[PDB]
């Protein structure tokens, strides 16, 4: 849309605090997106950029916002096994059951790829263990039919 | 040997007559191309993976490929690229010298033999191993004015009715059509597919058995039953021919009786075989044919046959067809072989008005005009046995040669009008005296100036390929000069001569020529007191000298170097770079605001635009293109500012303006076939499975410290792409179990829809061609379409892709490169201004050692040449000088004299440095072999002063300070005489604006200005060398 | 005799045999070589800090060094003293039996659920008219 | 197998013959396609010139034209290689 | 175990299989160790 | 000189009514009529 | 044989050219050339 | 070149006798190459 919407979409995915920070001060769209429907905090939360995560959060970037199959930043994060943005986006007010079109829920993904310490933070901030995608499965069913054992204990 | 062919000038004619039709019949029989080959044998595996990604065809075809590629000989590097358009290319590069052909074989062997393990798709679409020696003659543009015919129509007209008679004509090589043929597409609807429970698996099973070809026998075939009459030959089923007979295939029955054919589900029509690449000849529809040279062809008869075969293809056209030529190298070659002819016509010329206004007789300016075209005729010869061809380097060798050529013809002659003048002989006998006194310097002049050329010859890979040319070039023309000059000359001048009477040096005539004479005479008195003066106060000289060398030091420091200089070749090229993800026709948009602006804005310059929507050089996709845009003849292009250099800078400001797209224009550089060649190319590899993310972060790691020394290093980037968003679809397993239904099904339903597939052959009036399953454009375009696509399950039911599939958008790379078998990233990259690329390489080295463990590093292609040729640089150089300093002392018998004469070589040079920085030029190649030919002549003046004084001082018994002024007394003459020709005739090549003059600059330029130094230092310099270095030793 | 010539004249032979011989046989790799008999030298590897097995080592040479040494001009021929790892299926017929299942249906899974597939584009060429979006179709890749 | 000469010629010799452009020492192209389904391409080359070269280069031109022909064409197998017309010889066998 | 390409230069050959390993060198797992158990060109090097 | 041609024109719409699959039509003309090659044998210790 | 008949015309030029430049240089003259070079027709026509 | 004395010599199957009556045939030369000590020495097949 804007000029310095793109500058922040890239700045963002290329993890340039410096960069961001100025696009900030000069009112740089926090609400920007790709034709894919990713603001600067799912570029940020996908390629593990704390630092970005938070400036934008502090500018009021949608926490919540999602892209054009139902995916939020928090998927991303948790997908992608970054801790420490999982947690920033939860005490912003991240919805921790949200689903994408698949009804694919952050816990089902930090399940799948068998991030532990994503998992328990996301159940501490309430994540639905019985939460089912599309096909009825929930992060327990892709807990043992990945044979991951430590995960299932957590999960039952 | 003079004194034998002075006695036998019969036998010095039929030599020089049998010189004069070896180089006729040399000239006739020689290949003429712009260029000759320089880069080094390399070979490119390509191959097609329809509908596939980068990783696909990495994973399946890339790496299979790569490491298959063994006991090959002779390779230097391997290198590769996989893209998202489904397309691998691997690049072999071999060492310089390498058989060609042998090379392509032994990779095209290695490539059958892992063909097996290769996917179906791909062994069905083909792997072509080709020589990547990419030197177009020209590009015929093919085009439609009245808007009857697509691209893809002019691309089949092209390939059934012009390509193959092009192919067959004389002197062409090779021959690329810019486009496909037509192939039968069959574009599916999913809807219709539905209703009647089909799916592309059930169209692929039905194209595949109603287009075929089924072997049946014969009637009364071999055994027969005996007193059979008839033995024939039985047809069964045949290809398909036409839309109307794929249109007609039968899929299924329906149980009511109604038949379902191919046309109730899918639009049929010949297309094109893809449609990535949209090419348009000033906004019209077009496509065109790549023409190359044969191996030995001749340039301007080929061009000509070319286009005689097109004026006879001109009545078959359909209505609206034309042909254009928006690049041509003929037109420049043409230019560039009259300009040198001229130059060496009048050379021979200059000499003649030099010679007469010197010597005054008719009968002396004939023998330099017989000897010079005698030697030139005689380098072709050599050239043709050394298998060389008449190019634009060779062309100028020459033209660098003719100062040396000129000065063997005057030098000769000179002396024995001199010795005639001086003593009062006769022809003959004076001719055998002065021969006498040059026979020896002569022979040991063509020693040195062997030494200075022929190491030049011994450089490796593309740099020592070019300075080979002009190496061989020069070599053989002051060879054979030398030969004719102790064989031809003293023959012709003993024969044709007039005697002159002691004492007569013209004083006595009238008019201009009696008053030059006496003014000659005079200036030669003025020249030889003046010398007189300086050899009193040699010391001030001394400084003076070091001064000319440390002036010398820092100009030679301070001019920024090249390879050859940016040529106003009729053509350039703008390339259009739009964001990552950017569709094909966004990026037509972009590119006919470019093919607007230069018909309209330079409508006076360009003559067409070639707009190419989908290909770039960084790679290619729908985001990308260029414009090539080809310009009005030289004559209706006058002045600078309607020159390439500046449409480009206008351009590249213009188009600056233009927002969500990198667009600017760009000259082509001077040899295409060897690339761009500035900076340096850097390869990071994954050393230790590392993977592309931890690969693209240690060189985003690298990229910003190379931004921190913007001192050294400028311009670091990637050659490669970004990752991009990709639609990531993963298929339910289990429930697609549950349902029924196969993953074939889904994959092929899934590939053959959204990607594409390439089924069988059918053939179209008379000419084999491909048939193409694919979804019509509406039901591929986006994640909703995914849905309204059904497969059949066992039981019969219809099920959407939504029942058992999930997606979700991740990031990927839409480019994988690799090197030596292994993940790479490409960096570009050059020295910054001031710094030499050598120093930028060896902190690129620095930086490169602090990145993550297990990332590792190479040198590839102008980097591996040029850290491997700057290598020998210092032993060449060094045997130079030592075999120059070696033929000095053996011609003079003493180990100190020869200094005398190697002191000469800073007068050239420094002439040549302010002439180059004065004119705003580079140290070049045409200058850097410039500079050779001034050292070569002014090395030459000086070794026949010395010897005349050392002469004199051995056989005369003459002292130091009167042998050494009487020398330079009896030198002034000829070094003048070829001084004022040489110099007159390189001003032509000096002030040229026209096509083909940044190399007549970058000759002429620092051969005048070294020549104009070289002449008025060496008359007073050498004298001082020679009286200093033999007061010094002995 | 050009060993060279030699090569290619054999293998051009060798080419009209390949599509007669069993698929198993050409999916191994059928190599041409022209090498001497006789061992110009072996390079050993070993680990010092004993971390790696025989099997480790194997698999590092076979898929680190071996095809560069392979690919360097005046080497004939490599013979690897071990082997490249491949993913071992070992399988039980005690439980294929139970499940009533075969060699074949595990041969079939394999390859239908070990798959790497061209799946085309969204908006792909030819496009319709008015197309912003161009991304690549990732569906089944090889397993890892 | 099985084909007829016009579909061999339009499939196979054509598509093989339009590849062999800019041979070195190509002195001409004779070639006969058969009711039996066989091509014969036969390149003669000009005096002096190394079979063996000549060999190489027909074989690199033919692996670009070899994915366009017939797949049956292709698992038959296609041989490059240097030829002669003349009959030497014939050794007769018979049984007494 | 290496074998020399048909009519190739034997120390030529090895110089560059050794110039190849050193590349490798570098980017090796911790412990693991090039060994030259048996190679014929030392001698040939000594005896000339 | 030109040769008389033998032309069978095989009607799949027909022959899909009665329920035989083209493949099979195919071979049987092709086996019959041209022979077929199946695959090899062992002719006292020789490939036929 | 089209090709021998075509360049027959060429090779006896240059071999008289040849062997006239060949006497020239030999008895350093022009007229013995000229004398000799006068009876090739003399034996020509006893051949044809 | 070879190893001084030795020669290597190749038992021939000429009339597809076959595998066994090969064996045969190589035992009776090897039997018989063991019964000249004076001439023959370490006569033994290459194979298994
Ligand atoms: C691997 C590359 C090899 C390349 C080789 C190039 C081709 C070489 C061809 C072979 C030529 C060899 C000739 C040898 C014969 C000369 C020695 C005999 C001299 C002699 O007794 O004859 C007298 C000439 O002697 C004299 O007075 C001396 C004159 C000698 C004449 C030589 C003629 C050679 C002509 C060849 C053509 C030119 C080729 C280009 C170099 C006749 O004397 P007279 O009293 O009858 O006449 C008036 C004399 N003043
Ligand atoms: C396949 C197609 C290819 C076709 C190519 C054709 C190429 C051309 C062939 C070669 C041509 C030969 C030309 C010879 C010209 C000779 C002129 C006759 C002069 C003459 O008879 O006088 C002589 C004296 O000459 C003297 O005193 C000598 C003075 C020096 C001679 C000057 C003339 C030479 C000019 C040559 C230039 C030719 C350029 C052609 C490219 C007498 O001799 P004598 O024996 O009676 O005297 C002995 C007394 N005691
Ligand atoms: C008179 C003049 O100007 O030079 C003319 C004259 C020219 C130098 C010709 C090129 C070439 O045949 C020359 C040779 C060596 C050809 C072979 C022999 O038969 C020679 C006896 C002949 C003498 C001169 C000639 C006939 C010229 C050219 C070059 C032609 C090519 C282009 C692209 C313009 C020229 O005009 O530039
Ligand atoms: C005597 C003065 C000194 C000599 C200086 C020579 C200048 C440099 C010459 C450059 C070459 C000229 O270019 C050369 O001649 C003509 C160009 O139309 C072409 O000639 C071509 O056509 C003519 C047509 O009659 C044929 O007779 C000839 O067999 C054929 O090769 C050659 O293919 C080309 O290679
Ligand atoms: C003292 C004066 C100098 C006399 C030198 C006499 C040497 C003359 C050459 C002798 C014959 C051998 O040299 C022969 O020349 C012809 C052209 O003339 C070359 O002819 C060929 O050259 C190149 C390279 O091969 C081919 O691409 C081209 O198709 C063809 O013209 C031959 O490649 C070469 O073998
Ligand atoms: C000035 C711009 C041009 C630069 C390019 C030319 C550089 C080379 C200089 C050549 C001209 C030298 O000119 C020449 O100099 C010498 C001394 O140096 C003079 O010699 C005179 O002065 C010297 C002083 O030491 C006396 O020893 C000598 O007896 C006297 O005759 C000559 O009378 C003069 O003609
Ligand atoms: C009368 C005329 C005589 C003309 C003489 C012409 C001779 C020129 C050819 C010989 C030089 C070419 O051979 C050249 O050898 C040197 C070493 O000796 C090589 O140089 C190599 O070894 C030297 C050792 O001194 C190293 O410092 C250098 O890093 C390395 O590149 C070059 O790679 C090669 O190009
Ligand atoms: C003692 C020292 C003297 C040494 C002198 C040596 C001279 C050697 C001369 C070699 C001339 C080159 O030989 C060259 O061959 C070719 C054949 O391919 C001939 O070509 C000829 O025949 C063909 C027939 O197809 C014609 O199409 C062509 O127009 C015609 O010119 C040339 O006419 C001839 O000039
Ligand atoms: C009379 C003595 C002359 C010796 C100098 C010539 C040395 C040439 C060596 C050589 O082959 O180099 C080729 C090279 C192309 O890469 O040509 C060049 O780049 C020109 C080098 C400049 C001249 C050298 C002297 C500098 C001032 C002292
Ligand atoms: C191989 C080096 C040759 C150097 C040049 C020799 C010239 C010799 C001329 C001098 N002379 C013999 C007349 O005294
Ligand atoms: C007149 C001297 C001829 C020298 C020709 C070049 C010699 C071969 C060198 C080739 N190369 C530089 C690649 O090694
Ligand atoms: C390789 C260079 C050789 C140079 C030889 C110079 C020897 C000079 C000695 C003279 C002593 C008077
Ligand atoms: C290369 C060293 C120069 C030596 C000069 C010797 C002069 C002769 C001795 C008096
Ligand atoms: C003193 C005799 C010289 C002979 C030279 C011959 C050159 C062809
Ligand atoms: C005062 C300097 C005079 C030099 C004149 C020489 C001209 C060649
Ligand atoms: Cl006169």
């Amino acid at each position: 849309g804007s000029d310095l919407g793109k500058k922040l979409l890239e700045a963002a995915r290329a993890g340039r605090d410096d960069e961001v920070r100025i696009l900030m001060a000069n009112g740089a769209d926090v609400n920007a997106a790709d034709v894919v429907g990713w603001t600067p905090l799912h570029l940020a939360a996908y390629w593990g950029h704390l630092e970005i995560v938070e400036v934008l959060l502090k500018n009021g970037a949608d926490v919540n916002a999602y892209d054009t199959l139902g995916s939020t930043p928090l998927h991303l994060a948790a997908h992608f096994g970054h801790l420490e943005i999982v947690e920033v986006l939860l005490k912003n007010g991240a919805d921790v059951n949200a689903k994408d079109d698949n009804g694919i829920t952050p816990l089902h993904l930090a399940a799948n790829r068998g991030h532990l310490e994503i998992v328990e933070v996301l159940l501490k901030y309430g994540a639905d263990v019985n939460a089912q995608d599309k096909f009825g499965k929930t992060a327990f069913d892709i807990s043992i039919n990945n044979g991951n054992e430590d995960l299932a204990e957590i999960l039952q | 040997m003079p004194n034998f062919f002075i006695d036998r000038p019969i036998f010095a004619w039929v030599i020089a007559i049998i010189i004069m039709l070896a180089g006729g019949l040399a000239i006739l029989k020689l290949p003429v191309a712009q260029y000759p080959t320089i880069a080094p044998p390399a070979v490119t595996i390509s191959a097609s993976y329809p509908g596939a990604d980068a990783k696909t065809v990495q994973d399946t075809v890339t790496q299979v490929i790569e490491q298959n590629m063994n006991g090959i000989d002779n390779l230097m590097y391997m290198s590769s690229n996989s893209d998202s358009t489904g397309t691998v290319q691997i690049t072999l590069t071999f060492e310089s010298g390498t058989d060609a052909d042998i090379a392509q074989v032994q990779v095209q062997n290695k490539l059958q033999l892992a063909m097996p393990l290769l996917p179906q798709e791909v062994q069905q679409q083909g792997v072509s191993v080709e020589k990547s020696s990419s030197s177009f003659l020209m590009v015929v543009g093919v085009i439609n004015t009245d808007g009857t015919m697509t691209q893809e129509d002019i691309s089949d007209y092209v390939a059934a009715n012009m390509k193959d008679a092009i192919s067959r004509t004389s002197g062409v090589g090779d021959v690329q059509l810019f486009g496909s043929q037509y192939a039968m597409r069959i574009w599916m609807n999913p809807n219709e597919l539905n209703k009647f429970q089909l799916t592309p698996v059930d169209v692929i099973t039905a194209i595949k058995a109603q287009n075929a070809q089924v072997a049946a026998g014969q009637l009364g075939g071999t055994p027969p039953v005996k007193g059979q009459q008839l033995n024939a030959s039985i047809i069964a089923q045949t290809r398909l021919t036409s839309t109307e007979e794929f249109g007609k295939i039968l899929l299924k029955v329906n149980q009511d009786g109604s038949r379902v054919l191919l046309r109730d589900v899918a639009k049929i029509e010949l297309g094109g075989e893809n449609y990535d690449i949209i090419a348009e000849f000033n906004g019209q529809p077009a496509s065109g044919l790549g023409i190359k040279l044969a191996t030995g062809a001749a340039a301007l008869d080929t061009a000509a046959a070319i286009r005689a075969e097109l004026a006879k293809m001109e009545p078959f056209f359909p209505s609206g067809l034309k042909i254009v030529y928006p690049y041509d190298t003929t037109p420049f070659v043409k230019i560039s072989i009259h300009e040198v002819v001229k130059t060496l016509v009048e050379a021979i010329i200059l000499v003649f008005l030099v010679m007469y206004l010197f010597l005054q007789n008719f009968r002396a300016t004939l023998i330099p005009t017989i000897a010079v075209p005698v030697v030139l005729l005689g380098t072709f010869a050599v050239l043709a046995a050394f298998g060389f061809s008449i190019n634009t380097l060779t062309m100028f060798g020459m033209v660098l040669a003719i100062g040396l050529l000129v000065d063997d013809a005057i030098v000769v002659v000179e002396n024995v009008e001199r010795v005639m003048a001086e003593e009062g002989l006769p022809p003959k006998e004076a001719t055998r005296k002065s021969m006498g006194q040059i026979q020896g310097a002569l022979v040991g002049i063509a020693m040195v100036l062997s030494a200075v050329f022929v190491p030049m010859a011994f450089f490796g890979g593309s740099t020592g390929a070019i300075y080979r040319q002009f190496s061989i070039t020069i070599v053989s023309a002051m060879a054979l000069s030398v030969l004719v000059a102790l064989i031809l000359t003293p023959a012709l001048c003993a024969t044709m001569l007039k005697p002159i009477a002691k004492g007569d040096h013209g004083e006595g005539k009238k008019g201009f020529f009696g008053w030059f004479n006496r003014m000659f005479e005079k200036s030669t008195h003025h020249y030889t007191d003046s010398v007189g003066g300086i050899l009193r106060s040699t010391g001030r000289y001394l400084v003076l000298y070091l001064i000319i060398v440390v002036g010398m030091a820092y100009l030679f420091v301070r001019l920024p170097s090249s390879f050859l200089p940016d040529e106003d070749q009729g053509v350039f090229m703008t390339m259009v770079q739009l964001p990552a993800g950017a569709t094909q026709e966004r990026t037509q948009k972009v590119l006919n605001e470019v093919t607007h602006y230069y018909l309209t804005k330079e409508k006076n310059n360009v003559e067409s635009v070639f707009a190419v929507n989908g290909f770039g050089f960084a790679g290619r996709g729908q985001n990308t293109g260029i414009a090539f845009v080809s310009l009005k003849d030289w004559a209706d292009r006058p002045g600078e500012e309607n020159k390439v250099e500046a449409i480009t800078m206008r351009a590249t400001r213009a188009f600056s303006q233009i927002k969500d797209a990198m667009v600017f224009a760009f000259n082509l550089p001077a040899i295409v076939e060897l690339g761009t060649a500035t900076g340096f190319d850097f390869e990071l590899i994954d050393q230790a499975g590392l993977g592309h993310e931890k690969l693209t972060q240690a060189r985003n790691q690298l990229l910003a410290e190379a931004a921190k020394h913007p001192d050294m290093l400028t311009s670091v980037r990637p050659n490669g792409l970004e990752d991009t968003p990709q639609f990531k679809i993963d298929i339910d397993q289990e429930k697609a179990q549950a349902l029924g239904v196969s993953i074939n099904d889904i994959n092929t339903t899934l590939g053959a829809a959204w990607g594409g597939s390439y089924v069988n052959d059918f053939i179209d009036r008379g000419r084999v061609k491909k048939v193409y399953v694919m979804s019509e454009a509406k039901y591929r375009m986006l994640p909703d379409d995914i849905g309204d696509w059904y497969v059949r399950a066992a039981d019969g039911q219809m099920v959407p892709f939504s029942a058992f599939s999930s997606s979700r958008w991740e990031y990927g790379s839409p480019r994988l490169e690799r090197y030596n078998g292994l993940p790479s990233m490409e960096i570009l990259g050059q020295a910054a201004p001031g710094k030499s690329t050598g120093e930028a390489m060896e902190l690129m080295e620095q930086l490169a050692s602090k990145l993550p463990t297990g990332v590792g590093y190479d040198w590839t292609g102008m980097s591996y040449q040029e850290r491997l040729s700057g290598n020998q640089a210092p032993s060449l150089y060094a045997i130079s000088l030592i075999v120059v300093f070696l033929c000095l002392a053996a011609l003079y018998e003493s180990w100190s004299i020869p200094f005398s004469v190697m002191l000469v070589v800073p007068l050239g040079v420094i002439g040549a440095l302010l002439a180059a920085t004065f004119r705003g030029l580079t140290n070049d190649v045409y200058f850097q072999v410039g500079l050779l030919t001034t050292i070569g002549l002014s090395a030459k003046n000086a070794i026949l002063i010395v010897e005349f004084a050392k002469d004199l001082m051995d056989k005369e018994g003459k002292g130091l300070i009167e042998a050494t002024l009487d020398a330079v007394r009896m030198r002034l003459r000829p070094i003048l005489m070829t001084s004022l020709a040489f110099i007159l005739g390189v001003m032509p090549l000096v002030i040229s604006t026209g096509a083909g003059s940044g190399a007549q600059n970058a000759v002429g330029t620092g051969v005048m200005g070294g020549m104009v130094t070289a002449t008025v230092l060496a008359i007073f310099f050498v004298p001082v060398f020679f009286v200093v270095v033999r007061r010094r030793f002995s």
